């Protein structure tokens, strides 16, 4: 049975800061083969091109095969020793497919905040 | 910026199924073999940035520079400091044909590649809606 | 060297989509004796509902202790989504052999954030 | 509500180290391998959390589930239960942690509050019984559970 054409892409924030935070970028491509996520904090900078120890940490899941009907990719966003600047920081995850990238981003002050 | 990520053994053909391939003369071409697609992250997205390598012992990657096709003796680089490259093209399907994608230049944007026949042959060259020329498949595993 | 942390906490998604998991995970040093679980409402447990609610838990098993704690996992899954459950107080608990900690969460409160 | 999770294979002693186990007679005691020594505590979800309810059954047993029913303690010939639909039950026991003293359990009666599992001596017996808490401390109200 052809399978059902979804492109997603979401984020999981935890509801109160901690220490350690997580944040969980998930895609959903039905371009198996060539369909990817990961993080851009604020305007342009993916976590790479961040300054050394600046509480930021990208881990890219890997190995991570496709299922029938879609590629389900994976990135989580790390933060220790959170300032405020990272607290209202723009944090954004992308789709990359094929087609044209789908962003969700985040405030995470505004949803500890939003309560 | 560039971030190289994840790469795809693939094969690429034209809309009338022949294959992409190399010559011994480096020259590509279009016959009736193996590619190394490599995706990369960017600092601002704007499609799918990859590379398209040869699947060689050799180190072989495609380029767009000076708005011609040619073979730079070199592997894909684990990152690129630029907003655009000679060796990185977007790889954008074919709207309402997903299975057909295009091949935009980052560096000469509204460039793509095409397949151009030429006295006897069909070579592989960069080129300024519906050209069908400018469409490709990508067999993967 | 163990250090004795109690925690938990929910990981909710940034927006609504067809299938919604909430990720209920647990920190308790009582490393035999502890585990998470989700309450819908005041006082209901998932098995406690009408059948076909629209409500899903999956509680993970086999899910060995680490050296210095065990972090149990409760995963709560909304499909066919009511404004009901939209509003509704999900509550996740920690049960060890302290006083139950729970964090507790309204869906709308948090997607209904704008900035 | 109950909800019956996951289960433990167990091992309880008193404060002298002296291990519970049960006779030919039924009768829960403390002495100084064997199948009656062995317990299996089981954990329930609750929708009233007021701590770890648990059952303590027999391992090697058909079906015996310890039972404070009436304030004294027996064994009830049945396996615990997949759920049980109330706020309390004769066999459903609070585990807490003894202040301090992580190490050390109390069992604390879900339809008797106030009422702990304890060790008491009666001749040259050592019994499973069940009393009231009073004052603090008391250290016949803790057991070390191992596994």
């Amino acid at each position: 049975m052809e399978c059902v054409k979804t492109r997603s892409v979401n984020i999981h924030v935890p509801v109160k800061e901690t220490s350690k935070v997580v944040l969980e970028c998930r895609g959903d491509s039905y371009f198996r083969h060539f369909s990817y996520v990961y993080w851009i904090i604020g305007k342009n900078k993916t976590v790479d091109q961040l300054p050394p120890n600046s509480g930021y940490r990208e881990r890219i899941y890997l190995f991570k095969k496709p299922h029938r009907c879609e590629n389900r990719p994976r990135a989580d966003l790390i933060l220790t020793n959170i300032t405020d600047e990272m607290r209202n920081e723009k944090l954004t995850c992308v789709l990359i497919d094929p087609k044209d990238p789908l962003k969700e981003s985040v405030i995470l002050s505004k949803i500890w905040n939003c309560v | 910026y560039f971030g190289k990520l994840e790469s795809k053994l693939s094969v690429i053909r034209n809309l009338n199924d022949q294959v992409l391939f190399i010559d011994q003369g480096n020259r590509p071409l279009f016959e009736d073999t193996i590619f190394i697609i490599s995706m990369y992250k960017d600092s601002q997205p704007r499609g799918m940035a990859v590379t398209i390598s040869v699947a060689s012992a050799a180190a072989s990657t495609l380029s767009s520079e000076n708005k011609i096709i040619s073979f730079k003796e070199m592997n894909p680089p684990d990152n690129i400091k630029d907003t655009k490259s000679d060796i990185i093209f977007f790889q954008r399907s074919v709207p309402g044909h997903d299975n057909k994608m295009q091949f935009e230049s980052s560096s000469y944007e509204g460039y793509f590649l095409a397949s151009e026949k030429e006295r006897d042959l069909f070579k592989l060259i960069l080129k300024k809606l519906g050209d069908r020329s400018i469409m490709f498949t990508v067999q993967n595993e």
